[PDB]
């Protein structure tokens, strides 16, 4: 535990990296969290809500 | 428990005794300092859109 | 306690684990600070039963016996000065700790002038301590022992008017 | 700011994402009591250290740098004279060597 | 399933069941394709800042 504030520091970075890509798997409301498949499911006018 | 801050010490004050070392130690200390993060770029656009 | 309001809020993914981590991360920070600020001496040092230091008085910085919290009296002065899921986290540190480390830091600079900060406490008269703080700034020796009634006489009057400028001004 | 204790020097060290600094301090170690005085009184004159502190240990009165035991005679050469004795609070009586 | 990227052939032992694999973004990172059973690795084609 002697270089914890570097690991701190990449910790926290790699963290809020992994968290902002898992965020990719929220679907937010929304039918599905994969846009492709919004786009071959829905007609314009819903596909843009 | 409840932590102790530290071990207690009294100094012998007097006002007309002085304490003067007879040796020394020559420490050497480590200090940790973070400088850079890694440097990330998100494309916005593909990020949201793909 | 809504059921289905959790139930959407699970869509919105992980920002409540963010706003949590982050108040938690600040939360530490704080003791973190308090801990930087305060616990730099791992002696606790105590001042001796006779407050013999030259004719300089250091009773307002001192703490009190008398008071439950052995706070000095002008800590407690600034102690008296100054006054839905969310939970307040009490601080690693009490008052009463953190009176503790102040009172030792006190009793290290009074009674070992700065030794105290750069290895064991050296015990040092608190005028000779005050004529080597004398010769930090280039004035010599003679000029504080031949003025040592009225140097203690001016740093008593000081500390004074500190508490009463303290206490008068809002 | 660069270690505990009297600095000496430091030693930067490259790290991952941050530095490393090696201080090299000066700690004291070994401390002996004595006992001390202001000035000495000589011949109606005040002498005051120039550089150290006036320590005794027990019989005889010494000059010595403050943080290093290393006692010298206390001579004219590294004492400086101001006033007489009747104003120092705390003064004791000792003869001060002449080369 | 739509996407785009590379398709190779992967190493990744699947199970019988298996027929597409992840990663942490749900980006599909593997498929076992229809017709022929065989497990293809896809990568996204190469993508950077200019
Ligand atoms: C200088 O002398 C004083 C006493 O005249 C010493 O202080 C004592 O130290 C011991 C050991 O730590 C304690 O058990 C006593 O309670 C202390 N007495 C007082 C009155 O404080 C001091 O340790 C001596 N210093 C050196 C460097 O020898
Ligand atoms: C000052 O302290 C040093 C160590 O901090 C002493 O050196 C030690 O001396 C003893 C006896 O001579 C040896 O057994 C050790 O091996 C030495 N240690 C080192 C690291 O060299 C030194 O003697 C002390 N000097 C005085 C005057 O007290
Ligand atoms: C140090 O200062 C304190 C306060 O500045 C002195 O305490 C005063 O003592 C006189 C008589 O003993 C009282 O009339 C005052 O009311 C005290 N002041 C307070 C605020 O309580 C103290 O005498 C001084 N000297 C010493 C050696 O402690
Ligand atoms: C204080 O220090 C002085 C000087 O080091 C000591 O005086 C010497 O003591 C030795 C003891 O055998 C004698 O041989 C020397 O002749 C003395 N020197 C002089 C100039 O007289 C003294 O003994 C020390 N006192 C104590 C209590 O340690
Ligand atoms: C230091 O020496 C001076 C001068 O030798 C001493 O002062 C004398 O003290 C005696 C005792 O009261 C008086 O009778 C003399 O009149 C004083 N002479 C002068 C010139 O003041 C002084 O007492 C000595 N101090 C110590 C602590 O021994
Ligand atoms: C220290 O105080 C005592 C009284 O407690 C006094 O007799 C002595 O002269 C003082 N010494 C110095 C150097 O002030
Ligand atoms: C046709 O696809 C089926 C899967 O539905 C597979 O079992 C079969 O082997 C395929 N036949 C050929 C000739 O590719």
């Amino acid at each position: 535990s002697a270089l914890g504030k570097l690991q701190d520091v990449v910790n926290q970075n790699a963290q809020a990296l992994n968290t902002l890509v898992k965020q990719l798997s929220s679907n937010f409301g929304a039918i599905s969290s994969v846009l492709n498949d919004i786009l071959s499911r829905l007609d314009p006018p819903e596909a843009e809500v | 428990y409840t932590m102790s801050l530290g071990v207690e010490n009294s100094v012998a004050y007097s006002n007309n005794s002085i304490a003067i070392p007879t040796n020394f130690t020559i420490s050497v200390t480590t200090e940790i300092l973070p400088v850079s993060m890694t440097k990330t770029s998100v494309d916005c656009t593909m990020y949201i859109c793909g | 306690d809504s059921t289905e309001c959790s139930n959407l809020l699970l869509q919105y993914g992980s920002f409540c684990t963010q706003l949590n981590r982050a108040l938690t991360g600040i939360a530490v920070e704080q003791d973190k600070n308090t801990q930087e600020v305060f616990a730099q001496v791992k002696q606790i040092y105590k001042t001796p039963p006779i407050k013999d230091f030259g004719g300089f008085n250091f009773s307002q910085i001192l703490p009190d016996p008398s008071k439950p919290s052995k706070r000095s009296p002008i800590e407690d002065l600034l102690f008296n000065k100054v006054t839905n899921g969310l939970t307040v986290l009490p601080p690693l540190l009490t008052d009463e700790m953190i009176a503790q480390y102040t009172s030792a830091l006190l009793a290290g600079t009074i009674t070992s002038g700065w030794t105290f900060g750069a290895g064991p406490a050296l015990q040092i008269p608190f005028p000779m301590q005050m004529a080597y703080r004398f010769n930090g700034i280039g004035v010599t020796q003679n000029v504080l022992y031949e003025n040592q009634k009225l140097i203690a006489n001016q740093f008593n009057s000081a500390i004074g008017k500190i508490q009463d400028s303290l206490s008068s001004t809002p | 700011f660069c270690g505990k204790g009297y600095h000496l020097m430091s030693f930067p060290q490259s790290a991952p994402h941050g530095v490393v600094f090696l201080h090299v301090t000066y700690v004291p170690a070994q401390e002996k009591n004595f006992t001390t005085a202001p000035a000495i009184c000589h011949d109606g004159k005040a002498h005051f250290p120039r550089e150290g502190v006036f320590v005794s240990n027990g019989t005889h009165w010494f000059v010595t740098q403050r943080n290093f035991y290393e006692p010298q005679i206390i001579t004219t050469d590294n004492t400086f004279v101001s006033g007489n004795c009747d104003v120092v609070i705390g003064i004791v009586n000792n003869t001060v060597y002449d080369p | 399933l739509t996407g785009t990227g590379v398709l190779t052939e992967s190493n990744k032992k699947f199970l019988p069941f298996q027929q597409f694999g992840r990663d942490i973004a749900d980006t599909t990172d593997a498929v076992r394709d229809p017709q022929t059973l065989e497990i293809l690795d896809i990568t996204p084609c190469s993508f950077g800042g200019v």
